[PDB]
């Protein structure tokens, strides 16, 4: 539940 | 009407929508936890009033498209495929 990485 | 999702992943895991407010998301608090590290924690709620099913995306940060096309809300249908993450959803929506 780390922050979301973005693609 | 019964509407189930379907993960696309191998894994079988299945998620029967209530009525009301689903979230689907990688969020312990999800109804329907993807562990994606490209989902977005809440990712998208789908609203179930036993007829229709109003998907829509909570600000996500990756987006979210049915069959292939991006949307912010979405009326869904049986064998609709929702992308979240690199995480594939098949809709199962069938009337008794
Ligand atoms: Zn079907």
């Amino acid at each position: 539940t780390a922050p979301t990485e973005k693609i | 009407t019964s509407v189930t999702l379907q993960l696309d992943d191998g894994s079988g895991r299945t998620y029967q929508l209530r009525e009301g407010s689903n979230i689907i998301g990688r969020g312990q608090d999800a109804q329907f936890r993807l562990p994606d590290t490209g989902v977005s924690r809440r990712h998208l709620e789908i609203r179930w009033d036993g007829q229709v099913a109003l998907l829509a995306d909570l600000n996500s940060t990756n987006g979210t498209t049915v069959n292939n096309a991006p949307v912010q809300e979405w009326q869904l249908a049986d064998g609709d495929v929702i992308r979240l993450g690199h995480s594939e959803i098949i809709v199962r929506m069938h009337p008794l």
